[PDB]
Protein backbone atom coordinates (compact mmCIF):
# COMPACT_ATOMS: atom_id res chain seq x y z
CA UNK A 1 0.00 0.00 0.00
CA UNK A 2 1.14 3.57 -0.09
CA UNK A 3 2.62 5.24 2.93
CA UNK A 4 -0.52 6.91 4.24
CA UNK A 5 -2.59 3.79 3.98
CA UNK A 6 -0.34 1.64 6.12
CA UNK A 7 -2.31 2.49 9.23
CA UNK A 8 -5.15 0.58 7.59
CA UNK A 9 -3.13 -2.62 7.41
CA UNK A 10 -3.80 -5.57 9.61
CA UNK A 11 -1.10 -7.08 11.74
CA UNK A 12 0.09 -10.63 12.30
CA UNK A 13 -0.61 -11.95 15.82
CA UNK A 14 2.99 -13.00 16.48
CA UNK A 15 5.56 -10.22 16.78
CA UNK A 16 8.01 -9.52 14.02
CA UNK A 17 11.54 -10.69 14.49
CA UNK A 18 13.07 -7.64 12.82
CA UNK A 19 12.00 -5.18 15.47
CA UNK A 20 12.70 -1.93 13.69
CA UNK A 21 9.84 -0.34 11.86
CA UNK A 22 7.50 -3.05 13.03
CA UNK A 23 3.85 -2.52 13.67
CA UNK A 24 3.15 -5.51 15.83
CA UNK A 25 5.72 -5.31 18.59
CA UNK A 26 5.18 -4.15 22.14
CA UNK A 27 7.57 -1.25 21.75
CA UNK A 28 5.84 -0.04 18.62
CA UNK A 29 2.58 0.01 20.52
CA UNK A 30 0.71 -1.98 17.94
CA UNK A 31 0.76 -4.98 20.22
CA UNK A 32 -1.01 -3.66 23.27
CA UNK A 33 -1.20 -5.09 26.74
CA UNK A 34 -4.52 -6.43 28.01
CA UNK A 35 -6.13 -6.66 24.63
CA UNK A 36 -9.67 -7.87 24.53
CA UNK A 37 -9.96 -9.73 21.28
CA UNK A 38 -13.69 -9.19 20.97
CA UNK A 39 -13.29 -5.42 21.05
CA UNK A 40 -10.57 -5.30 18.42
CA UNK A 41 -12.08 -8.01 16.25
CA UNK A 42 -13.66 -5.96 13.53
CA UNK A 43 -10.57 -3.80 13.10
CA UNK A 44 -8.90 -4.43 9.73
CA UNK A 45 -10.99 -7.53 9.12
CA UNK A 46 -14.00 -8.15 6.95
CA UNK A 47 -17.38 -7.22 8.39
CA UNK A 48 -20.36 -7.46 6.05
CA UNK A 49 -22.52 -5.40 8.34
CA UNK A 50 -19.71 -3.15 9.43
CA UNK A 51 -17.62 -0.72 7.51
CA UNK A 52 -15.35 -3.18 5.66
CA UNK A 53 -17.70 -5.25 3.57
CA UNK A 54 -16.70 -7.77 0.95
CA UNK A 55 -15.47 -5.69 -1.94
CA UNK A 56 -14.66 -6.37 -5.56
CA UNK A 57 -12.07 -4.73 -7.79
CA UNK A 58 -13.29 -1.56 -9.44
CA UNK A 59 -11.73 -2.70 -12.70
CA UNK A 60 -12.10 -6.45 -13.03
CA UNK A 61 -14.96 -6.98 -10.50
CA UNK A 62 -13.28 -9.97 -8.85
CA UNK A 63 -13.18 -10.11 -5.09
CA UNK A 64 -10.35 -8.53 -3.17
CA UNK A 65 -8.69 -10.32 -0.30
CA UNK A 66 -7.74 -7.40 1.89
CA UNK A 67 -10.20 -5.32 3.90
CA UNK A 68 -10.63 -1.82 2.63
CA UNK A 69 -9.06 -2.45 -0.76
CA UNK A 70 -10.70 -1.24 -3.93
CA UNK A 71 -8.33 -2.91 -6.32
CA UNK A 72 -7.38 -6.56 -6.57
CA UNK A 73 -3.69 -7.50 -6.46
CA UNK A 74 -3.28 -8.04 -10.21
CA UNK A 75 -4.91 -4.79 -11.26
CA UNK A 76 -2.97 -2.83 -8.66
CA UNK A 77 0.32 -4.42 -9.70
CA UNK A 78 -0.34 -3.70 -13.33
CA UNK A 79 -1.43 -0.12 -13.01
CA UNK A 80 1.17 0.68 -10.39
CA UNK A 81 -1.15 1.94 -7.73
CA UNK A 82 -2.01 1.58 -4.07
CA UNK A 83 -4.60 -1.13 -3.61
CA UNK A 84 -6.55 0.93 -1.13
CA UNK A 85 -6.56 4.48 -2.42
CA UNK A 86 -5.41 4.18 -5.99
CA UNK A 87 -2.58 6.67 -5.79
CA UNK A 88 0.30 5.51 -7.90
CA UNK A 89 3.36 4.21 -6.12
CA UNK A 90 5.34 3.23 -9.19
CA UNK A 91 6.13 4.75 -12.57
CA UNK A 92 5.40 2.03 -15.07
CA UNK A 93 6.21 3.75 -18.34
CA UNK A 94 9.38 1.67 -18.77
CA UNK A 95 8.21 -1.54 -17.15
CA UNK A 96 6.51 -4.15 -19.24
CA UNK A 97 4.73 -5.66 -16.28
CA UNK A 98 4.47 -9.39 -16.73
CA UNK A 99 1.72 -11.23 -14.93
CA UNK A 100 3.72 -14.37 -15.58
CA UNK B 1 28.90 -12.02 36.81
CA UNK B 2 31.14 -12.16 39.87
CA UNK B 3 30.16 -15.71 40.62
CA UNK B 4 27.85 -17.67 38.38
CA UNK B 5 24.21 -17.03 38.81
CA UNK B 6 23.53 -20.71 39.28
CA UNK B 7 24.37 -21.94 42.73
CA UNK B 8 22.14 -24.92 43.24
CA UNK B 9 18.62 -24.91 44.55
CA UNK B 10 17.70 -24.38 48.16
CA UNK B 11 15.48 -26.72 50.08
CA UNK B 12 12.58 -24.29 49.96
CA UNK B 13 12.67 -24.34 46.19
CA UNK B 14 13.28 -27.96 45.35
CA UNK B 15 10.57 -30.54 45.83
CA UNK B 16 12.59 -33.49 44.61
CA UNK B 17 14.04 -34.13 48.05
CA UNK B 18 12.23 -34.73 51.30
CA UNK B 19 12.89 -32.80 54.50
CA UNK B 20 15.58 -34.81 56.26
CA UNK B 21 15.28 -32.94 59.52
CA UNK B 22 11.59 -33.78 59.93
CA UNK B 23 12.22 -37.35 58.85
CA UNK B 24 14.88 -37.78 61.51
CA UNK B 25 12.62 -36.18 64.10
CA UNK B 26 10.29 -39.03 63.36
CA UNK B 27 12.52 -42.05 63.28
CA UNK B 28 15.29 -41.49 65.83
CA UNK B 29 14.45 -42.66 69.34
CA UNK B 30 15.02 -39.73 71.65
CA UNK B 31 15.58 -39.78 75.39
CA UNK B 32 12.70 -39.68 77.82
CA UNK B 33 12.98 -36.20 79.24
CA UNK B 34 13.81 -33.85 76.37
CA UNK B 35 10.35 -32.35 76.08
CA UNK B 36 10.68 -30.21 79.13
CA UNK B 37 11.39 -26.66 78.12
CA UNK B 38 14.61 -24.97 79.21
CA UNK B 39 15.28 -21.28 79.79
CA UNK B 40 18.97 -20.57 79.52
CA UNK B 41 18.89 -17.21 81.24
CA UNK B 42 18.06 -19.15 84.37
CA UNK B 43 21.10 -21.42 83.86
CA UNK B 44 24.76 -20.76 84.69
CA UNK B 45 26.78 -21.99 81.76
CA UNK B 46 30.47 -21.88 82.58
CA UNK B 47 29.95 -24.20 85.52
CA UNK B 48 28.24 -26.60 83.10
CA UNK B 49 31.11 -26.47 80.59
CA UNK B 50 33.85 -28.56 82.32
CA UNK B 51 31.56 -31.51 82.72
CA UNK B 52 30.67 -31.39 79.01
CA UNK B 53 34.32 -31.10 78.06
CA UNK B 54 35.18 -34.11 80.19
CA UNK B 55 32.13 -36.06 79.01
CA UNK B 56 32.86 -35.51 75.31
CA UNK B 57 36.57 -36.12 75.83
CA UNK B 58 36.03 -39.56 77.27
CA UNK B 59 33.33 -40.53 74.78
CA UNK B 60 35.51 -39.50 71.83
CA UNK B 61 38.77 -41.00 73.11
CA UNK B 62 40.52 -37.68 72.40
CA UNK B 63 39.54 -34.02 72.54
CA UNK B 64 37.78 -32.26 69.69
CA UNK B 65 37.28 -28.60 70.39
CA UNK B 66 35.05 -28.21 67.38
CA UNK B 67 32.56 -30.72 68.79
CA UNK B 68 32.92 -29.07 72.24
CA UNK B 69 32.33 -25.54 71.02
CA UNK B 70 29.58 -26.75 68.73
CA UNK B 71 27.71 -28.15 71.72
CA UNK B 72 28.31 -24.93 73.64
CA UNK B 73 27.13 -22.80 70.74
CA UNK B 74 23.89 -24.67 70.52
CA UNK B 75 23.21 -23.87 74.17
CA UNK B 76 23.53 -20.12 73.69
CA UNK B 77 20.00 -19.49 72.47
CA UNK B 78 17.28 -18.82 75.01
CA UNK B 79 15.26 -21.98 74.37
CA UNK B 80 17.63 -24.67 73.09
CA UNK B 81 16.08 -27.35 70.93
CA UNK B 82 17.09 -30.63 72.43
CA UNK B 83 15.97 -32.95 69.68
CA UNK B 84 17.94 -31.09 67.07
CA UNK B 85 20.91 -31.19 69.37
CA UNK B 86 20.72 -34.96 69.65
CA UNK B 87 20.41 -35.23 65.88
CA UNK B 88 23.30 -32.87 65.27
CA UNK B 89 25.50 -34.80 67.63
CA UNK B 90 24.54 -38.24 66.29
CA UNK B 91 27.01 -37.93 63.43
CA UNK B 92 30.01 -37.31 65.65
CA UNK B 93 29.21 -39.62 68.54
CA UNK B 94 27.67 -43.06 68.02
CA UNK B 95 24.08 -42.07 68.02
CA UNK B 96 23.90 -44.27 71.05
CA UNK B 97 26.38 -42.05 72.81
CA UNK B 98 24.44 -39.03 71.66
CA UNK B 99 21.28 -40.35 73.24
CA UNK B 100 22.96 -41.02 76.57
CA UNK B 101 24.74 -37.69 76.37
CA UNK B 102 21.53 -35.73 75.99
CA UNK B 103 19.97 -38.00 78.58
CA UNK B 104 22.34 -36.71 81.17
CA UNK B 105 22.99 -33.14 79.98
CA UNK B 106 19.32 -32.31 79.75
CA UNK B 107 18.08 -33.17 83.29
CA UNK B 108 21.16 -31.43 84.52
CA UNK B 109 20.04 -28.23 82.83
CA UNK B 110 16.56 -28.76 84.24
CA UNK B 111 18.05 -29.02 87.73
CA UNK B 112 20.02 -25.87 86.99
CA UNK B 113 17.01 -23.80 86.07
CA UNK B 114 15.03 -24.99 89.09
CA UNK B 115 17.78 -23.61 91.33
CA UNK B 116 17.94 -19.91 92.11
CA UNK B 117 21.72 -19.85 91.78
CA UNK B 118 21.80 -21.30 88.27
CA UNK B 119 23.71 -24.37 89.47
CA UNK B 120 22.30 -27.91 89.22
CA UNK B 121 21.94 -30.16 92.22
CA UNK B 122 24.87 -32.52 91.70
CA UNK B 123 27.15 -29.52 91.31
CA UNK B 124 25.79 -27.86 94.45
CA UNK B 125 26.61 -31.08 96.28
CA UNK B 126 30.17 -31.17 95.05
CA UNK C 1 45.50 -29.75 40.68
CA UNK C 2 47.35 -33.08 40.44
CA UNK C 3 46.61 -33.54 44.12
CA UNK C 4 43.20 -34.92 43.24
CA UNK C 5 44.84 -37.88 41.63
CA UNK C 6 46.64 -38.76 44.82
CA UNK C 7 43.41 -39.31 46.69
CA UNK C 8 42.12 -42.84 46.79
CA UNK C 9 38.75 -44.22 47.63
CA UNK C 10 38.49 -44.96 51.32
CA UNK C 11 37.20 -48.13 52.82
CA UNK C 12 33.68 -48.66 54.05
CA UNK C 13 32.27 -45.93 56.25
CA UNK C 14 29.43 -46.27 58.73
CA UNK C 15 26.12 -44.42 58.79
CA UNK C 16 25.09 -43.42 62.31
CA UNK C 17 21.51 -42.65 61.45
CA UNK C 18 20.89 -45.99 59.81
CA UNK C 19 18.09 -47.98 61.44
CA UNK C 20 16.97 -45.18 63.76
CA UNK C 21 20.42 -44.65 65.20
CA UNK C 22 20.67 -48.15 66.57
CA UNK C 23 23.39 -49.42 68.85
CA UNK C 24 26.33 -50.04 66.48
CA UNK C 25 27.10 -53.66 65.86
CA UNK C 26 30.58 -54.65 67.02
CA UNK C 27 33.05 -56.20 64.57
CA UNK C 28 31.49 -54.46 61.60
CA UNK C 29 34.78 -52.92 60.43
CA UNK C 30 33.06 -49.81 59.23
CA UNK C 31 34.93 -46.64 60.10
CA UNK C 32 33.12 -44.25 62.37
CA UNK C 33 33.93 -40.60 63.01
CA UNK C 34 36.45 -41.34 65.72
CA UNK C 35 38.27 -43.88 63.55
CA UNK C 36 38.59 -41.27 60.82
CA UNK C 37 39.93 -38.64 63.19
CA UNK C 38 42.43 -41.10 64.63
CA UNK C 39 43.75 -41.93 61.18
CA UNK C 40 44.02 -38.27 60.29
CA UNK C 41 45.87 -37.35 63.46
CA UNK C 42 48.08 -40.39 63.06
CA UNK C 43 49.20 -39.50 59.56
CA UNK C 44 49.87 -35.90 60.58
CA UNK C 45 52.07 -37.27 63.31
CA UNK C 46 53.80 -39.74 61.00
CA UNK C 47 54.75 -37.00 58.59
CA UNK C 48 56.04 -34.88 61.47
CA UNK C 49 58.19 -37.88 62.37
CA UNK C 50 59.58 -38.30 58.87
CA UNK C 51 60.22 -34.57 58.61
CA UNK C 52 62.21 -34.75 61.84
CA UNK C 53 64.12 -37.88 60.80
CA UNK C 54 64.85 -36.31 57.43
CA UNK C 55 67.00 -33.54 58.86
CA UNK C 56 69.09 -35.83 61.05
CA UNK C 57 70.43 -37.83 58.12
CA UNK D 1 10.14 -23.81 30.94
CA UNK D 2 7.23 -26.00 29.99
CA UNK D 3 9.53 -27.94 27.71
CA UNK D 4 12.01 -28.87 30.36
CA UNK D 5 10.73 -30.75 33.39
CA UNK D 6 13.95 -30.42 35.33
CA UNK D 7 14.07 -26.63 35.34
CA UNK D 8 13.08 -24.92 38.58
CA UNK D 9 11.70 -21.47 39.35
CA UNK D 10 12.96 -19.24 42.14
CA UNK D 11 9.50 -18.50 43.56
CA UNK D 12 10.55 -16.15 46.28
CA UNK D 13 8.57 -13.10 47.14
CA UNK D 14 8.81 -10.86 44.11
CA UNK D 15 9.81 -7.26 44.50
CA UNK D 16 10.11 -4.04 42.53
CA UNK D 17 12.67 -5.34 40.07
CA UNK D 18 11.39 -5.76 36.52
CA UNK D 19 12.45 -8.96 34.80
CA UNK D 20 13.91 -8.75 31.33
CA UNK D 21 14.40 -10.96 28.30
CA UNK D 22 17.32 -11.37 25.93
CA UNK D 23 16.91 -11.13 22.13
CA UNK D 24 16.46 -14.90 21.85
CA UNK D 25 13.62 -14.83 24.39
CA UNK D 26 12.01 -11.60 23.24
CA UNK D 27 8.22 -11.72 22.95
CA UNK D 28 7.55 -14.97 24.83
CA UNK D 29 5.83 -15.71 28.14
CA UNK D 30 7.96 -16.70 31.06
CA UNK D 31 5.61 -19.37 32.39
CA UNK D 32 3.78 -21.17 29.58
CA UNK D 33 6.24 -19.92 26.90
CA UNK D 34 3.77 -18.45 24.36
CA UNK D 35 4.25 -15.69 21.79
CA UNK D 36 0.86 -14.07 21.87
CA UNK D 37 -1.23 -11.69 23.95
CA UNK D 38 0.96 -10.10 26.66
CA UNK D 39 -1.02 -9.15 29.77
CA UNK D 40 1.21 -8.25 32.75
CA UNK D 41 4.76 -7.19 33.60
CA UNK D 42 7.11 -9.60 35.37
CA UNK D 43 8.65 -8.73 38.73
CA UNK D 44 11.67 -10.55 40.09
CA UNK D 45 12.79 -11.02 43.67
CA UNK D 46 15.67 -9.00 45.18
CA UNK D 47 18.31 -11.75 45.14
CA UNK D 48 17.75 -12.41 41.50
CA UNK D 49 18.74 -8.93 40.48
CA UNK D 50 21.65 -8.73 42.87
CA UNK D 51 24.73 -7.06 41.61
CA UNK D 52 26.05 -8.05 38.23
CA UNK D 53 22.93 -10.04 37.55
CA UNK D 54 20.85 -6.90 37.45
CA UNK D 55 19.17 -6.90 34.10
CA UNK D 56 19.88 -10.34 32.72
CA UNK D 57 17.38 -12.62 31.07
CA UNK D 58 14.75 -14.24 33.26
CA UNK D 59 14.28 -17.43 31.19
CA UNK D 60 17.86 -18.19 30.04
CA UNK D 61 20.13 -15.63 31.70
CA UNK D 62 21.66 -13.69 28.79
CA UNK D 63 21.94 -9.87 28.43
CA UNK D 64 18.34 -8.64 28.63
CA UNK D 65 17.00 -6.45 25.85
CA UNK D 66 13.29 -6.00 26.65
CA UNK D 67 10.78 -6.39 29.44
CA UNK D 68 9.18 -9.71 30.22
CA UNK D 69 5.44 -10.18 30.44
CA UNK D 70 3.04 -12.84 31.46
CA UNK D 71 0.45 -13.75 28.80
CA UNK D 72 -3.27 -13.34 29.21
CA UNK D 73 -3.89 -16.99 29.96
CA UNK D 74 -1.37 -17.07 32.75
CA UNK D 75 -2.98 -13.98 34.18
CA UNK D 76 -6.47 -15.48 34.13
CA UNK D 77 -5.27 -18.62 35.76
CA UNK D 78 -3.29 -16.42 38.20
CA UNK D 79 -0.02 -18.03 37.36
CA UNK D 80 1.46 -14.58 37.69
CA UNK D 81 1.11 -14.78 41.45
CA UNK D 82 3.30 -17.72 42.28
CA UNK D 83 6.56 -15.90 42.88
CA UNK D 84 9.78 -14.97 41.19
CA UNK D 85 9.80 -16.73 37.86
CA UNK D 86 13.56 -16.65 37.40
CA UNK D 87 14.94 -20.06 36.43
CA UNK D 88 17.56 -21.04 38.95
CA UNK D 89 19.22 -24.09 37.39
CA UNK D 90 20.70 -24.62 33.92
CA UNK D 91 19.41 -28.18 33.62
CA UNK D 92 20.60 -31.19 31.64
CA UNK D 93 19.84 -29.88 28.15
CA UNK D 94 22.01 -26.75 28.39
CA UNK D 95 24.96 -28.61 29.90
CA UNK D 96 24.84 -31.43 27.35
CA UNK D 97 24.88 -28.98 24.45
CA UNK D 98 28.05 -27.34 25.78
CA UNK D 99 30.02 -30.57 26.15
CA UNK D 100 28.84 -31.79 22.77
CA UNK D 101 30.00 -28.72 20.90
CA UNK D 102 33.21 -28.60 22.87
CA UNK D 103 33.94 -32.23 22.02
CA UNK D 104 33.44 -31.47 18.37
CA UNK D 105 34.87 -27.96 18.19
CA UNK E 1 61.31 -37.17 33.30
CA UNK E 2 58.37 -39.48 34.08
CA UNK E 3 54.59 -39.08 33.80
CA UNK E 4 52.69 -39.06 37.11
CA UNK E 5 50.70 -42.24 36.35
CA UNK E 6 53.71 -44.57 36.45
CA UNK E 7 53.45 -47.18 39.20
CA UNK E 8 55.42 -50.03 40.77
CA UNK E 9 52.52 -52.36 40.13
CA UNK E 10 51.89 -53.92 36.74
CA UNK E 11 48.76 -55.60 35.51
CA UNK E 12 49.23 -58.44 33.03
CA UNK E 13 46.73 -59.81 30.52
CA UNK E 14 46.95 -62.88 28.26
CA UNK E 15 48.85 -65.03 30.66
CA UNK E 16 48.76 -68.74 29.77
CA UNK E 17 47.08 -70.82 32.43
CA UNK E 18 48.98 -72.81 35.06
CA UNK E 19 52.29 -71.22 34.25
CA UNK E 20 54.86 -71.93 36.92
CA UNK E 21 55.96 -69.64 39.71
CA UNK E 22 59.57 -69.97 38.63
CA UNK E 23 58.92 -69.06 35.00
CA UNK E 24 56.93 -66.01 36.11
CA UNK E 25 59.66 -64.69 38.40
CA UNK E 26 62.28 -65.35 35.77
CA UNK E 27 60.33 -63.38 33.16
CA UNK E 28 59.62 -60.42 35.34
CA UNK E 29 62.71 -60.39 37.48
CA UNK E 30 65.06 -59.28 34.77
CA UNK E 31 64.14 -55.64 35.04
CA UNK E 32 64.59 -55.49 38.77
CA UNK E 33 63.92 -57.08 42.12
CA UNK E 34 60.31 -58.03 42.69
CA UNK E 35 58.34 -57.04 45.74
CA UNK E 36 55.35 -59.37 45.19
CA UNK E 37 53.38 -61.29 42.53
CA UNK E 38 49.66 -62.10 42.70
CA UNK E 39 47.95 -64.51 40.30
CA UNK E 40 44.21 -64.74 39.74
CA UNK E 41 42.50 -67.82 41.18
CA UNK E 42 38.83 -67.11 40.61
CA UNK E 43 37.78 -68.17 37.11
CA UNK E 44 36.64 -64.73 36.03
CA UNK E 45 40.12 -63.35 36.92
CA UNK E 46 41.99 -66.55 36.06
CA UNK E 47 44.89 -65.98 33.67
CA UNK E 48 46.02 -62.45 34.65
CA UNK E 49 48.52 -61.16 37.16
CA UNK E 50 49.75 -58.26 39.25
CA UNK E 51 53.48 -57.74 39.70
CA UNK E 52 54.93 -55.26 42.18
CA UNK E 53 58.47 -54.07 41.60
CA UNK E 54 60.65 -52.84 44.41
CA UNK E 55 61.83 -50.03 42.14
CA UNK E 56 59.66 -47.60 40.26
CA UNK E 57 62.17 -47.24 37.45
CA UNK E 58 62.35 -50.97 36.83
CA UNK E 59 58.59 -51.10 36.60
CA UNK E 60 58.76 -48.24 34.15
CA UNK E 61 61.26 -50.17 32.11
CA UNK E 62 59.30 -53.43 32.26
CA UNK E 63 56.18 -51.72 30.96
CA UNK E 64 58.25 -50.00 28.29
CA UNK E 65 59.91 -53.17 26.99
CA UNK E 66 57.75 -56.02 28.34
CA UNK E 67 54.59 -55.25 26.32
CA UNK E 68 53.83 -57.54 23.39
CA UNK E 69 56.26 -60.20 24.58
CA UNK E 70 55.54 -63.72 23.36
CA UNK E 71 55.11 -66.26 26.15
CA UNK E 72 53.50 -69.65 25.40
CA UNK E 73 52.65 -68.52 21.83
CA UNK E 74 50.68 -65.42 22.87
CA UNK E 75 51.39 -61.69 23.17
CA UNK E 76 51.66 -60.28 26.67
CA UNK E 77 49.59 -57.22 27.53
CA UNK E 78 51.11 -55.17 30.33
CA UNK E 79 49.72 -52.01 31.85
CA UNK E 80 50.14 -49.98 34.93
CA UNK E 81 47.73 -50.78 37.69
CA UNK E 82 45.93 -47.76 39.01
CA UNK E 83 45.77 -48.29 42.73
CA UNK E 84 42.76 -46.08 43.11
CA UNK E 85 41.16 -47.53 46.22
CA UNK E 86 41.82 -49.06 49.60
CA UNK E 87 40.27 -52.32 50.61
CA UNK E 88 40.81 -52.29 54.40
CA UNK E 89 41.06 -49.98 57.38
CA UNK E 90 44.54 -48.92 58.27
CA UNK E 91 44.54 -50.45 61.80
CA UNK E 92 45.34 -47.45 63.95
CA UNK E 93 46.60 -49.46 66.90
CA UNK E 94 49.44 -51.10 65.00
CA UNK E 95 50.43 -47.84 63.36
CA UNK E 96 50.27 -46.17 66.78
CA UNK E 97 52.61 -48.66 68.44
CA UNK E 98 54.93 -48.51 65.43
CA UNK E 99 55.15 -44.73 65.60
CA UNK E 100 55.62 -44.91 69.36
CA UNK E 101 58.51 -47.32 68.91
CA UNK E 102 60.14 -45.09 66.27
CA UNK E 103 59.70 -41.92 68.33
CA UNK E 104 60.99 -43.74 71.40
CA UNK E 105 63.94 -44.95 69.36
CA UNK E 106 65.16 -41.59 68.13
CA UNK E 107 63.92 -39.26 70.89
CA UNK E 108 61.97 -37.18 68.39
CA UNK E 109 59.20 -35.52 70.33
CA UNK F 1 8.63 -47.43 44.62
CA UNK F 2 11.02 -44.61 43.87
CA UNK F 3 8.14 -42.98 41.99
CA UNK F 4 6.07 -43.42 45.15
CA UNK F 5 8.79 -41.68 47.16
CA UNK F 6 9.19 -38.82 44.71
CA UNK F 7 5.44 -38.26 44.73
CA UNK F 8 5.67 -38.25 48.49
CA UNK F 9 8.38 -35.62 48.67
CA UNK F 10 6.60 -33.43 46.15
CA UNK F 11 3.36 -33.52 48.03
CA UNK F 12 4.89 -32.73 51.36
CA UNK F 13 6.60 -29.80 49.68
CA UNK F 14 3.18 -28.57 48.49
CA UNK F 15 1.58 -29.11 51.85
CA UNK F 16 4.16 -27.00 53.58
CA UNK F 17 3.67 -24.25 51.03
CA UNK F 18 -0.14 -24.22 50.75
CA UNK F 19 -1.52 -25.51 53.99
CA UNK F 20 -4.29 -27.88 53.20
CA UNK F 21 -3.42 -29.81 50.11
CA UNK F 22 -3.83 -33.52 50.48
CA UNK F 23 -2.07 -36.57 49.25
CA UNK F 24 -3.07 -40.18 48.78
CA UNK F 25 -3.08 -40.86 52.50
CA UNK F 26 -5.04 -37.96 53.86
CA UNK F 27 -7.28 -39.16 56.62
CA UNK F 28 -10.81 -37.89 57.05
CA UNK F 29 -9.90 -35.86 60.08
CA UNK F 30 -7.17 -33.92 58.31
CA UNK F 31 -9.28 -33.01 55.31
CA UNK F 32 -12.14 -31.82 57.44
CA UNK F 33 -9.96 -29.79 59.80
CA UNK F 34 -8.59 -27.99 56.77
CA UNK F 35 -11.94 -27.16 55.39
CA UNK F 36 -13.20 -26.02 58.78
CA UNK F 37 -10.32 -23.66 59.19
CA UNK F 38 -10.65 -22.36 55.67
CA UNK F 39 -14.33 -21.79 56.31
CA UNK F 40 -13.62 -19.79 59.45
CA UNK F 41 -11.15 -17.57 57.62
CA UNK F 42 -13.65 -17.04 54.82
CA UNK F 43 -16.34 -16.06 57.31
CA UNK F 44 -14.04 -13.52 58.92
CA UNK F 45 -13.19 -12.13 55.52
CA UNK F 46 -16.60 -11.58 53.96
CA UNK F 47 -18.54 -8.89 55.64
CA UNK F 48 -22.02 -10.17 54.99
CA UNK F 49 -21.57 -13.76 56.04
CA UNK F 50 -20.32 -12.29 59.26
CA UNK F 51 -23.34 -10.00 59.47
CA UNK F 52 -25.66 -12.96 58.92
CA UNK F 53 -24.04 -14.94 61.68
CA UNK F 54 -24.10 -11.98 63.99
CA UNK F 55 -27.80 -11.51 63.40
CA UNK F 56 -28.85 -15.15 63.59
CA UNK F 57 -27.17 -15.45 66.96
CA UNK F 58 -27.94 -12.32 68.80
CA UNK F 59 -24.28 -11.33 69.20
CA UNK F 60 -22.11 -8.43 68.25
CA UNK F 61 -19.66 -8.89 65.42
CA UNK F 62 -16.62 -8.55 67.62
CA UNK F 63 -17.86 -11.38 69.77
CA UNK F 64 -18.56 -13.41 66.66
CA UNK F 65 -15.06 -12.91 65.26
CA UNK F 66 -13.52 -13.70 68.58
CA UNK F 67 -15.42 -16.95 68.92
CA UNK F 68 -14.47 -18.00 65.42
CA UNK F 69 -10.85 -17.33 66.24
CA UNK F 70 -11.22 -19.47 69.34
CA UNK F 71 -12.60 -22.33 67.29
CA UNK F 72 -9.63 -22.37 64.91
CA UNK F 73 -7.50 -24.33 67.34
CA UNK F 74 -9.46 -27.59 67.44
CA UNK F 75 -12.28 -27.13 65.01
CA UNK F 76 -13.29 -30.77 64.74
CA UNK F 77 -12.33 -32.33 68.03
CA UNK F 78 -9.11 -33.99 69.02
CA UNK F 79 -6.91 -35.84 66.53
CA UNK F 80 -8.21 -39.24 65.95
CA UNK F 81 -5.13 -41.33 66.70
ZN1 LIG G 1 -8.87 -6.28 -10.51
ZN1 LIG H 1 -2.95 4.34 -0.46
ZN1 LIG I 1 16.96 -15.22 27.26
ZN1 LIG J 1 1.69 -17.66 29.67
ZN1 LIG K 1 14.25 -14.85 42.51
Amino acid sequence: VCEKCEKKLGTVITPDTWKDGARNTTESGGRKLNENKALTSKKARFDPYGKNKFSTCRICKSSVHQPGSHYCQGCAYKKGICAMCGKKVLDTKNYKQTSV
Amino acid sequence: MDAGFFRGTSAEQDNRFSNKQKKLLKQLKFAECLEKKVDMSKVNLEVIKPWITKRVTEILGFEDDVVIEFIFNQLEVKNPDSKMMQINLTGFLNGKNAREFMGELWPLLLSAQENIAGIPSAFLEL
Amino acid sequence: KKHRRTMIISPERLDPFADGGKTPDPKMNARTYMDVMREQHLTKEEREIRQQLAEKA
Amino acid sequence: AKHHPDLIFCRKQAGVAIGRLCEKCDGKCVICDSYVRPCTLVRICDECNYGSYQGRCVICGGPGVSDAYYCKECTIQEKDRDGCPKIVNLGSSKTDLFYERKKYG
Amino acid sequence: RLPPEVNRILYIRNLPYKITAEEMYDIFGKYGPIRQIRVGNTPETRGTAYVVYEDIFDAKNACDHLSGFNVCNRYLVVLYYNANRAFQKMDTKKKEEQLKLLKEKYGIN
Amino acid sequence: MTDRYTIHSQLEHLQSKYIGTGHADTTKWEWLVNQHRDSYCSYMGHFDLLNYFAIAENESKARVRFNLMEKMLQPCGPPAD
